[PDB]
């Protein structure tokens, strides 16, 4: 899964 | 509100100790309590509550990811007929997560967003509203699904207007919502290019900006740059 | 009990697939579920009952000493009071986690134990019996500290005497019992020879008796005997 | 912590 915050 | 009769310091204080116990759930509820006591919250508060309800849900979607793997395989050719128990706990799942988003989406609507007017606390409920009706999206497959990939794509836009006119290309609240944006273009929308393109627009203006900054400022920005980054080498 | 309506098999079926999804809290109140339909469980499903409460209980545990850890700096000399918040949320943490105990206390003894003749079941019920009322100590302060310490020391006895009677000394049951009950020993009961000689022992019995042994349940017994040594390196 | 099963 690609990276969020 | 279970909370109702704790002291709002009381509950800011026990939201820490939760976080530090690794204990999210408590320290979601807690900081809802918090926010039902109608005032606005500090960013260090603003950055409790979106910990706790992003470690939750997060949690719910590596389960619902689980789960829905197993249903995608049990209706597979050739598998054998395991009853309706898989699709159950996996509605379960996204039943509790739903839940989850909408207590989010509710704080921020009664009334978070309505009493934020500096950037840095509207842009980063903005970008929450964004966040979790991109997670409810994540699960939709009804009537309402286009409905709630726009009300997603309105809170980013939204968020990113303000974002573009108010804070300086380094904020780590306009980086953060840059990235997840653009993963809302890439995961939800169909919109690999747009996403694509908005990483890369956003790493490139913030690195032409990291010159103002100091050490410690310099050193948030490029946490988030390199996100922006990881992402895009994924992605081609 | 919520799980009255839903089938024995259902129940377990989901109890897997929440472990599959690290949802620790729904296997555990799946397999109550299942215990509360009255019938005697399997291996794997007595498996299934002890992973499930482990991994709830592991954590709370973990939580409570993060919690205790903090109160006793804020008790200590020149601390700055903080009020009685870490003490409450320390007491929330407890009492949850008493309640656990309680509740797996509650399904060995209405009825699990009572039914179970069978070494394998037996000894494993009665050690899950030491084991929650051991967990029951660790945060015991009042009047009943010593009986619920003897409640512990009681069950594992049981399961110790009918342990050496009716199972190998490289059962992994028999080797996991022994391995819990050193611990006991150790940090309950103020008692670290007891602790250091029953590993001692249990381990070099096993030993001896490999030769007898599989290549599986060599790999099985040795993964136990491996956790004796590792207590053993830590004491000595 | 010392090991337990
Ligand atoms: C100081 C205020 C504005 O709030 C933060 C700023 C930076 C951080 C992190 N250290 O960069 C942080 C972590 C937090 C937490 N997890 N409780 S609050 C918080
Ligand atoms: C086959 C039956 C008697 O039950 C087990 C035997 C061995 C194991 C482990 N693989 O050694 C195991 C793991 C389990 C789980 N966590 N659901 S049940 C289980
Ligand atoms: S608000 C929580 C504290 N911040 C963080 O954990 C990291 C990820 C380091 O910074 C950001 C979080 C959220 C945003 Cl919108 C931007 C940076
Ligand atoms: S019952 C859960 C499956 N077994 C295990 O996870 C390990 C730790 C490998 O084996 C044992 C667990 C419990 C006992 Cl009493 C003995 C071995
Ligand atoms: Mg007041
Ligand atoms: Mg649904
Ligand atoms: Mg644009
Ligand atoms: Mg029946
Ligand atoms: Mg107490
Ligand atoms: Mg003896």
């Amino acid at each position: 899964f690609p990276a969020t915050v | 509100g279970a909370m109702g009769s704790m002291e709002r310091a009381s509950l800011i204080q026990k939201a820490k100790l939760a976080e530090q116990a690794e204990r999210y759930e408590d320290m979601a509820a807690f900081m809802k309590g918090a926010v039902e006591k109608g005032e606005e919250l500090s960013n260090e508060e603003r950055c409790l509550l979106s910990v706790a309800y992003k470690n939750v849900v997060g949690g719910q979607r590596a389960a619902w990811r689980v789960l829905s793997s197993i249903e995608q395989k049990s209706n597979e050719e050739g598998s054998e007929e395991k009853g309706p128990e898989v699709r159950e706990y996996r509605e379960k799942v996204e039943t509790e997560l739903q839940g989850v988003c909408d207590t989010v989406l509710g704080l921020l609507d009664s009334h978070l967003i309505k009493e934020a007017g500096d950037a840095e606390s509207r842009v980063f409920y903005l970008k929450m509203k964004g966040d979790y009706y991109r997670y409810l999206a994540e699960v939709a497959t009804g009537d309402d699904k286009k409905r709630i990939i726009d009300s997603a794509r309105s809170a980013y836009q939204e968020a990113m207007d303000i974002s573009k006119k108010e804070m300086p290309p380094t904020n780590p609240i306009r980086l953060g919502l840059a990235l997840n944006f653009s993963v809302f273009h890439y995961e939800i929308a169909n919109s690999p290019e747009e996403a694509i393109s908005l990483a890369k627009t956003t790493f490139d203006e913030a690195m032409a900006d990291l010159h103002t900054l100091s050490e410690d400022s310099y050193k948030d920005s490029t946490l988030i740059m390199q996100l922006l980054r990881d992402n895009l080498t994924l992605w081609t």
